[PDB]
């Protein structure tokens, strides 16, 4: 109902939303190939009770004028596509990603999602997919009977059979990059679409363009660090508390105030 | 005062992780041990940023 | 830091003189060509026949 209520509203609001991305940061800290999130904001619009540099008389002006804030609107909560660290996970085909660029992969509907995770099974008939039912794009299929897998260190991915005493190609795991990685917005289980804020994906072969490499027997861990994870809890704690106590000082002041 | 701490709870954790770096790479051949250095940093004068 | 997995030496080994006449030792290089029931094909060097 007054201008310094609603301003710590909006304080503790933006409070809220960091303690939640904090929160949601520190749950999935063991998620494979996870990109955390940062909250980023500015401070809304300003009132101009007079203005600034304006003319008083003849010749004197107002070295500085009358503005009252309205509060901070959190502007955007941005992805953080940094490097993960990776693991041995000793799996034949598990694969990590080391540079930039996306795993292309197929929604039931028809589109098309990209993802960074390296957990990739085989379904009932021999097509190689990732967790969750979702098959790679370029539909690579495995054969039966087969004894090993080897992925190499560009896209190239070749397959033994018991005989014939050589490798047989399969197929190509070409990746695609994107302009801002950021724009891309996030959807469940590990995935992310394009949008308009990114741009129109380019395909590759690892290795050129700018586009990372393959390695097998890997897996890219999140990129999540603990340590100051804690420290943010607690100036977010501090700073909410801080906010609920100007909260409290206006609803005394405006009581004494109506006491009359 | 959170951010002289935490500015120089990085800096430890940094040559904490170097560390750690140079005693897993032990027994590997073409390896050379690397280290850390800092620098501080201030403002103007009688202000510090950690 | 990362495994780059094994390596093996091949280096010659010494022809003890156990006797009997179905054993056979190489001093350079060369492997045995064997064969299994299945038809695949196996490269040795153990001199144990019979």
């Amino acid at each position: 109902m007054i201008s310094s209520l609603w301003i710590a509203k909006t304080g503790l609001d933006a409070q809220q939303t960091n303690m939640d991305v904090i929160a949601n940061n520190l749950a999935n800290v063991s998620t494979n190939g996870f990109k955390r999130q940062r909250a980023v904001f500015e401070d809304l619009l300003y009132q101009t009770i007079r203005q600034p540099g304006a003319q008083s008389s003849e010749q004197t002006t107002l070295p500085s004028g009358l503005q009252i804030g309205t509060g901070v609107r959190p502007v955007a909560t941005e992805r953080l596509h940094s490097q993960g660290n990776l693991s041995q996970t000793n799996n034949s085909k598990d694969v990590a990603i080391k540079g930039q660029g996306f795993f292309q992969v197929m929604l039931p509907d028809g589109t098309s999602a990209y993802t960074r995770d390296g957990s990739f099974q085989v379904d009932q008939n021999g097509q190689l997919v990732t967790a969750g039912g979702f098959q790679v794009q370029p539909a690579i299929t495995i054969p039966a009977n087969a004894l090993s897998i080897t992925i190499g260190r560009d896209g190239v991915v070749s397959v033994t059979q018991q005989g014939q005493a050589a490798p047989v190609q399969v197929g190509q795991l070409n990746l695609t990059t994107f302009m801002n990685d950021t724009g891309l917005e996030s959807i469940g289980e590990n995935l992310y679409i394009e949008t308009q804020s990114s741009g129109a994906p380019n395909e590759s072969t690892p290795g050129l363009n700018g586009a990372g490499l393959l390695y097998q027997g890997y897996v890219e861990t999140s990129n999540v660090n603990v340590a100051e994870e804690l420290v943010n809890m607690i100036q977010v704690q501090r700073a909410y508390e801080i906010n609920s106590k100007a909260v409290s000082t206006t609803d005394q002041m405006l009581q004494k105030l109506t006491q009359l | 005062s959170f951010s002289q701490a935490v500015s120089g709870l990085n800096a430890a954790a940094t040559n904490l992780d170097v560390i750690g770096n140079n005693i897993a790479n032990s027994a590997t051949y073409g390896f050379k041990s690397g280290t850390a250095s800092f620098a501080d940093m201030f403002a103007g004068s009688k202000v510090g940023l950690g | 830091v990362k495994v780059a997995g094994i390596t093996q030496d091949f280096t010659d080994g010494t022809t003890t003189n156990t006797g009997r006449g179905l054993d056979v030792a190489i001093s350079q290089n060369g492997f045995f060509r064997l064969v299994d029931s299945n038809g695949s094909v196996f490269y040795s060097r153990n001199g144990q026949f019979k």
